[PDB]
């Protein structure tokens, strides 16, 4: 504990020499430089850090200054020097790994500034960092660095054995640059969420691929990418203010979702949005609820899913008298084999002959469902079952005739 | 105060008898290591083995979120309840972390909540868990059957079915529709009439354990989830194809929804 002893005062010290006025970084330089070497020294031999954390300033604002990602922010590869021992530069390695995972880019190079360690790892990455600028000519970067937007984003892409998120986000950005037309500087100040925002509203033809794969590259929280999608959807729903054509137009947006059960969820949250009026598309809006929480199963969501349709038949659709409207989100029930509050009403809708509507049986099964419906809801009207089991019917004939043959005989 | 102590009975006497009255999570978190300064071997009882139920379980509820730590110390002295506690709230996710770190922490962990009690555990759970359906407040008795009225018993709408599902009010004991009786407070609606909280001590907690119905329908998911926790792995396949073999037979019931069943 004597090395994270030490690790906890020297964090301590920090945390009160934050609150001076003229904090003399150069002074508190060499314990922050202190602090890494501890940290490294711990790893060579191997609640505390959460307070240490609770008083920490790794991210100390002045300290993650921009000339920290100078021109020749960090030491060249020749300026390797070896102050390093056997394991230390490895363990150091492996640390850094967390911190290209962890993607601080200016505190990652005060370290080097102060370490002065040569990983070239970390000489793409400051190739990169500025690259996203492309502020110094191609040529003119280092000997292993000196050597079409993607030209960077892809010269030695592959080469970040670790930290590959950063050429990630760093693409991410090459593309973003490329669509929306913008210098790095105002790109690089809109927040993420924003720019999904952005994205979201776009409707260029491919651009939903590379769209999905920024998503990706941002991973900031599955949660607002949801809530970004229910309200681009609702959007698209309000600009729309074949039926089975635009099916795929919709679940394609859903796709770009990691589990669809957060976005079923943000769906139908976003459902009470319906606007004044709002009938046509909000149609749309419902029946996607079905499409959404069937193929996962979370029954008691596809419960509420029920009230809902229920609700939505009752309470807009029945002053609604939108015929057509009801028709499709019934054929769009899913549990239409649950459709008893308008089975008994197509029938008094006069939709019991309508039934026969041709080319509504894409799958055939509304047919057959009329033929359930004619053998249990409305039985004895045969007229109706000719236009929609023959079976059932001869087995009724032959009941008849068969009681009339005994009634003689009795 | 305590170098203070009048004899040398008296510090041992005062020691142990502080730490069962309704102890505080600093006031343990001392109180435990201060017990442990000078004893050692004073008195050893179900001692040594109460101080170990909370020495790892300590670093037990210290796996979770920081907002997910408050209601940790409802139970975070009975670790054998905290792991079910941890299961119950349909919280799979935060077990994993629990489950690596009791079996890293067993290491000779002589606390009577050996990896097979996890085990029973585990099996218990998920049994409860893909479990499918297949003037006064009323008691058990007095509860509606649930085949006694075909509609609801206030709705009178939707019948009974595995996706059209219903309740029982607490009210009248109908079977009333929780749509017609979406409210929580003759036979009148909930209107017109909630993870675990675990504790120290086993009468409520049997109330629960035979009270936490896990409202939502048996969705693999969270079945699978919970398996994949216990260690008996063939075991396990066993009673998966076992329970699999239980719901076949409910089919031929109208009750429920063939297609997705």
């Amino acid at each position: 504990s004597s090395m994270e002893e030490r690790h906890l005062l020297l964090t301590l010290a920090g945390h009160w020499l934050a609150q001076e006025d003229v904090v003399p970084l150069d002074k508190l330089e060499e314990l922050e430089k202190q602090i890494w070497l501890c940290r490294i020294t711990q790893h060579t031999l191997g609640s505390f850090d959460s307070l240490a954390s609770e008083f920490s300033f790794s991210k100390l604002a002045a300290l993650n200054t921009s000339k920290y990602l100078e021109l020749n922010s960090l030491p060249s590869k020749e300026t390797c020097e070896n102050r390093l021992d056997w394991k230390e530069q490895e363990s150091l390695n492996f640390l850094i790994g967390r911190l290209l995972d962890d993607g601080c880019v200016h505190e990652a190079s005060r370290v080097c500034r102060y370490f002065h360690f040569y990983n070239p790892d970390v000489a793409l990455v400051l190739h990169c960092r500025a690259l996203a600028s492309g502020e110094a000519s191609m040529e003119d970067l280092h000997p292993e660095i000196h050597a079409e937007v993607v030209t960077n984003l892809e010269v030695l892409t592959s080469k970040c054995l670790h930290g590959k998120n950063y050429c990630r986000q760093v693409l991410c950005l090459y593309d973003l640059a490329k669509e929306l037309g913008c210098s790095y500087t105002d790109v690089a100040a809109q927040d993420g969420e924003a720019m999904l925002r952005k994205i979201l509203a776009s409707q260029q033809p491919d651009r939903c691929k590379r769209a999905q794969a920024f998503i990706s590259t941002q991973g900031l929280k599955p949660d607002t990418v949801a809530e970004l999608v229910a309200e681009e959807v609702t959007r698209e729903l309000l600009t729309s203010s074949n039926p089975t054509e635009e099916s795929q137009t919709f679940l394609q947006l859903t796709t770009l979702c990691q589990d669809r059960t957060l976005v079923g969820m943000k769906l139908l949250d976003k459902i009470s949005s319906v606007p004044h009026g709002e009938l046509s598309c909000t149609t749309e809006l419902l029946i996607l609820a079905h499409h959404c929480f069937t193929l996962t199963c979370h029954m008691e969501g596809i419960i509420r899913v029920l009230q809902a349709a229920h609700m939505l038949t009752d309470n807009h659709l029945a002053p609604s008298e939108e015929y057509g409207l009801v028709v499709r989100l019934l054929t769009g029930i899913g549990r239409y084999n649950e459709m008893t509050y308008i089975f008994d009403l197509l029938h008094k809708k006069h939709y019991f002959e309508v039934l026969m509507r041709k080319k509504l049986d894409p799958s055939g099964t509304l047919k057959t469902a009329l033929l359930d419906y004619i053998k249990r809801c409305r039985p004895g009207d045969s007229e109706k079952h000719n236009m929609i089991m023959c079976r059932e019917i001869g087995e009724n004939h032959e009941a008849a005739a068969r009681i009339q043959l005994k009634l003689i005989e009795s | 105060l305590l170098r203070r102590i009048p004899d040398p009975t008296m510090c041992l006497e005062v020691t142990e008898q502080s730490l069962d009255q309704h102890t505080s999570l600093a006031t343990s978190h001392f109180l435990a290591n201060y017990l442990t300064t000078h004893f050692y071997g004073q008195l050893t009882a179900v001692r040594h083995r109460e101080i170990q139920a909370l020495y790892v379980g300590s670093k037990i509820l210290l796996t979770l979120p920081e907002q997910h730590r408050a209601s940790y110390s409802h139970l975070s002295s009975n670790p054998l309840f905290m792991l079910e506690q941890l299961l119950m709230n349909m919280k799979v996710d935060w077990a994993t972390v629990a489950v690596q770190t009791l079996q890293q922490l067993l290491v000779g962990q002589e606390i009577g909540f050996t990896m097979d009690e996890v085990d029973s555990l585990l099996s218990r759970y998920a049994e409860k868990a893909l479990d499918f359906p297949y003037a006064t407040p009323p008691a058990r008795h007095q509860w509606v059957p649930d085949e006694t009225e075909s509609i609801c018993m206030v709705c009178c709408r939707e019948h009974f079915t595995m996706f059209n599902r219903r309740h029982h009010c607490r009210r009248c004991g109908r079977l009333v529709c929780s749509s017609c009786s979406t409210k929580k407070m003759a036979r009148v609606c909930d209107q017109c009439y909630v993870e675990w909280i675990l504790d120290l001590k086993e009468e409520e907690n049997e109330l629960v354990r035979s009270e936490f119905y896990y409202e939502q329908a048996p969705s693999a998911s969270l079945c699978i989830a919970i398996l994949n926790l216990h260690r008996d792995s063939i075991a396990c396949g066993h009673q998966l194809i076992e329970h699999c073999c239980r719901l076949s037979k409910g089919l031929t019931n109208p009750e429920v929804d063939a297609g997705l069943l």
